[PDB]
């Protein structure tokens, strides 16, 4: 199959920004769309952002405004922008390949962690 | 009208029931007061009547449980700070200060919305304490509607024990235990709606039209007793009614003890349905004369025609008694047709009137009034066939799809009316439907009448606060017995400029999936509202389908891994392929 290498992850500060890669190691064909999902220290898995069709953009409410997501389709790398981080978002952050008329889950990524500090 | 009023009560109600009517009357006067300390107040009114049991010449035991109850709410430390007018309604005298009080009960009072528990925490508190279960029910419901009947809010209770009793004991309990809590809950609500519409149609329609309601209904009920015995208990229901509707607790449960009296002791001259109910105890008498199936029709009744149209001396009897005359006609017309619903043989009385007044003034009344009668069929055969043609529809539908029938058809009545108002009456007739579609048909219209008279009454009130449409203002601007027809008689509004389309108001997202079957059909339907708003030209099968395609988007989204873009872009091909097909 493909794998997926998550890269851009690490710590950070409150109202920081942060930039996450997501390359796979094979053609991302028409079809699947590529996405984000993040998992809070003690919460479950939770969506993020997705994008499909190369500009449909759907993002989660909680980092609606914050987040932004984008694609290199001939790249086969998935970005997500942050930028006005908080503490909550505090998460191991996955990115996933999905397919279209289903949205059923296909490939899952390792998973790169990001944390979010106060300046203190 | 005792030695001691306190001890009189407490014998005649028992331990059981004077707890609890305790209880409810205080939840109903004091409303914001936490549960544990209208626990400690019965527990010291119950206990000084067992004093008053034991000995009524005891200190306190010769006052009326009206003062008893009035200084005890003039006990609590808070009244003042709780309640600010209140404190100075116990400086008058009674039975000044007991009318002070009902002034100060709140109809709408700030208080939490009642979230049902899961059915496991519900039972395990159940039997943890029966009688504290119960208690915290009686109190969470009294001080949201103090108006309510006291006994019959008390025989709710009873079926609501008898139900946690029954469910929780069988596996699955709640395919048992949410239906008979819902099933209540709708009944409780009509039945405080319909105690309240009893006093108001009282006071604004006029005492006359009330005894007029009564008329029909206990000649229905009462089919083999005489005119004058069915007019008299017209009069003292009508006495009952007017106590009733004051307030007292007490006056209204002495006022239907004596008219269960009277009726019990005079069954062979009024019903042979009775033996039965006249064995019941003092709060169950008069709650189960009121629930009494019709009487048997005498046998080879003659018709009508002879005394009302086939008589020479018919107009001279009707200048002679008007209100008289009209009611024995009424009485003779509602005796023969348990089948019809009141407001029916209201219309048909009023046209009778109708007619009378203008043919004795002209030059022959007796051949102006001998066709009457056939005024009369028009009236009948409409609400025949309404019933007829939608528990066809129910039968074919079931209730969800039948709402969303009824949903269409109003929207397209009057599309001026707010979303959240049209998809309430909707699903409440879908659910009277539910209700008396079951019944032959000869039940039918007297099972949907009670219900419908409240659920277009709802429409109104709630109509009246915000007038957008002039049609719905028209149609409540008329009696309760031609406010039904109107409706009805309303057709699609041709003047009626579609809104605009707005996206969020179609939009879906995963939350859709969490919520119960209740809410998530709730939501459905809002969207059909919307979207008939949207296209009132739509046809039938348009909506159907989109509908059908609305069933199958919620569906598959919510089986999905990823449901959020399930719903972003399956929703936004749903609502332009919907669009595009309408226009
Ligand atoms: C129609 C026949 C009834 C015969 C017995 C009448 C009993 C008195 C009715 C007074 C009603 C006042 C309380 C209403 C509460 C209720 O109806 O739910
Ligand atoms: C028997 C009940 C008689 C009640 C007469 C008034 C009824 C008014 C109504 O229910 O809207």
């Amino acid at each position: 199959q493909v794998q997926l290498q998550e890269s851009g992850g690490g710590l950070v500060q409150a109202g920081g920004s942060l930039r996450l890669s997501c390359a796979a190691s094979g053609y991302i064909s028409d079809a699947y769309y590529m996405g984000w999902y993040r998992q809070a220290p003690g919460k479950e898995r939770e969506f993020v952002a997705t994008i499909t069709h190369g500009t449909n953009t759907y993002y989660a409410d909680s980092v609606k405004g914050r987040f932004t997501i984008s694609r290199d389709n001939a790249k086969n790398t998935v970005y997500l922008q942050m930028n006005s981080l908080k503490p909550e978002d505090t998460a191991v952050y996955y990115c996933a390949v999905l397919e279209t008329r289903s949205y059923s889950f296909r490939y899952w990524g390792q998973g790169t962690q990001v944390t979010v500090s106060s300046l203190e | 009208a005792h030695k001691s009023e306190v001890a009189h009560r407490f014998k005649d109600l028992g331990e059981e029931n004077f707890k609890a009517l305790v209880l409810i009357a205080f939840a109903q006067y004091l409303q914001q007061c936490p549960f544990e300390d209208h626990v400690k107040l019965v527990n010291e009114v119950t206990e000084f009547a067992k004093t008053c049991v034991a000995d009524e010449s005891a200190e306190n035991c010769d006052k009326s449980l009206h003062t008893l109850f009035g200084d005890k709410l003039c006990t609590v430390a808070t009244l003042r700070e709780t309640y600010g007018e209140m404190a100075d309604c116990c400086a008058k005298q009674e039975p000044e200060r007991n009318e002070c009080f009902l002034q100060h009960k709140d109809d709408n009072p700030n208080l939490p919305r009642l979230v049902r528990p899961e059915v496991d925490v519900m039972c395990t508190a159940f039997h943890d304490n029966e009688e504290t279960f119960l208690k915290k029910y009686l109190y969470e419901i009294a001080r949201r509607h103090p108006y309510f009947y006291a006994p019959e809010l008390l025989f709710f209770a009873k079926r609501y024990k008898a139900a946690f009793t029954e469910c929780c004991q069988a596996a699955d309990k709640a395919a048992c235990l949410l239906p008979k809590l819902d099933e209540l809950r709708d009944e409780g609500k009509a039945s405080s709606a319909k105690q309240r519409l009893k006093c108001a149609s009282l006071q604004k329609f006029g005492e006359r039209a009330f005894k007029a309601w009564a008329v029909a209904r206990l000649s229905q009920r009462f089919p083999k007793a005489e005119f004058a015995e069915v007019s008299k208990l017209v009069t003292d229901l009508t006495k009952v009614h007017t106590e009733c509707c004051h307030g007292d607790l007490l006056e209204c449960a002495d006022d239907r003890a004596d008219l269960a009296k009277y009726i019990c002791e005079n069954q062979d001259s009024i019903s042979s349905k009775l033996k039965e109910c006249c064995e019941k105890p003092l709060l169950e008498k008069s709650h189960c004369i009121a629930e009494v199936e019709n009487d048997e029709m005498p046998a080879d009744l003659p018709s009508l025609a002879a005394d009302f149209v086939e008589s020479k001396d018919v107009c001279k009897n009707y200048a002679e008694a008007k209100d008289v005359f009209l009611g024995m006609f009424l009485y003779e017309y509602a005796r023969r047709h348990p089948d019809y619903s009141v407001v029916l043989l209201l219309r048909l009385a009023k046209t009778y009137e109708t007619t009378l007044e203008k043919c004795c003034a002209a030059a022959d009344p007796h051949e102006c009034y001998a066709k009457v009668f056939d005024e009369f069929k028009p009236l009948v055969e409409e609400p025949q066939n309404l019933i007829k043609q939608n528990c066809e529809l129910f039968e074919q539908l079931g209730e969800y799809k039948f709402q969303n029938a009824l949903l269409v058809r109003y929207t397209k009545k009057v599309p001026q009316v707010s979303t959240p108002t049209l998809v309430e009456v909707s699903r409440n007739l879908g659910k009277v439907g539910s209700k008396c579609c079951k019944h032959p048909e000869a039940k039918r219209m007297p099972c949907a009448e009670d219900y419908l008279s409240v659920v277009l009454n709802q429409l109104c009130v709630l109509h009246e606060k915000t007038p957008v449409s002039d049609r719905v203002t028209k149609c409540c601007t008329e009696s309760l017995v031609n406010r039904r027809p109107c409706f009805s008689a309303l057709e699609v509004d041709e003047t009626y400029v579609p809104k605009e389309f707005n996206a969020e108001t179609f939009t879906f997202h995963a939350d859709i999936c969490t919520l119960s079957e209740k809410e998530r059909q709730i939501k459905k339907q809002t969207a059909l509202v919307e979207l008939v708003k949207h296209k009132p030209k739509a046809t039938k099968e348009q909506l159907k389908a989109v509908m059908d395609d609305f069933a199958a988007f919620v569906e598959k989204c919510c089986k999905a891994d990823d449901k959020e873009t399930c719903f972003a872009e399956e929703g936004k091909k749903l609502v332009a392929a919907s669009q595009a097909a309408l226009g």
